């Protein structure tokens, strides 16, 4: 069931590119699911501040 | 201006040197989990500092 | 451990600054391109704890 | 008046910041790199970066 390995529970990841503009905003990132993983995409949000 | 005030005397200033110290200390946080920098492999991102 | 130290008085409020030496070692591993995994030990006080 | 202790009742749990758990003065538990930095359960944050 679980992993004796070392391997992080929650990723937090930064966008490789921002655009910003007058009424949008578009981030984006590469999300990496590593190898001997499986990601469910409920398991992720967008974290803004502002 | 007055007759005793011609007997006025000044002393300079005191000296004050200022400038960056040594090496930039305290130019950086070091030893702040406040304002930690990172060194992280893009893109698994985990910080190794 | 419990240690005293009798010091001059001072009319400033001072700090005693003890500095427990200990080992503050990290080793740090790259398997694959752009990852970086660094592993930390402080070996008394190890840490945290 | 209530007794925490004894009637459930409890309050105070938000006056917690942090906790640490460490087996043999070095096993940081649960270690592994788990968390989102450290060797801890950092509860909640007065500054967060």
């Amino acid at each position: 069931v679980t992993t004796d390995r070392s391997q992080r529970l929650t990723l937090r990841f930064v966008p490789v590119d921002r655009e910003d503009t007058t009424y949008s905003y578009k981030a984006r990132f590469t999300l990496a699911v590593g190898d001997n993983r499986v990601l469910d995409m409920a398991s992720t949000y967008f974290d803004i501040r502002g | 201006s007055s007759e005793t005030n011609l007997t006025q005397q000044s002393m300079p200033n005191r000296p004050n040197y200022i400038g960056f110290r040594d090496n930039f200390v305290g130019l950086m946080y070091y030893n702040s989990t406040g304002n930690m920098g990172v060194l992280a492999g893009q893109a698994s991102q985990l910080n190794a500092v | 451990l419990d240690m005293t130290f009798e010091v001059d008085p001072m009319d400033e409020p001072t700090l005693l600054y003890l500095l427990f030496e200990v080992f503050d070692v990290v080793r740090v591993h790259q398997p694959h391109r752009g990852v970086i995994e660094a592993v930390y030990l402080r070996t008394p006080f190890s840490a945290g704890n | 008046g209530s007794i925490p202790y004894l009637d459930g009742t409890f309050y105070l749990n938000h006056t917690f910041k942090k906790v640490s758990i460490m087996f043999d003065s070095s096993v940081s538990w649960p270690g592994n790199d788990r968390l989102l930095t450290p060797n801890e359960f950092e509860i909640k944050r007065s500054v967060d970066g």
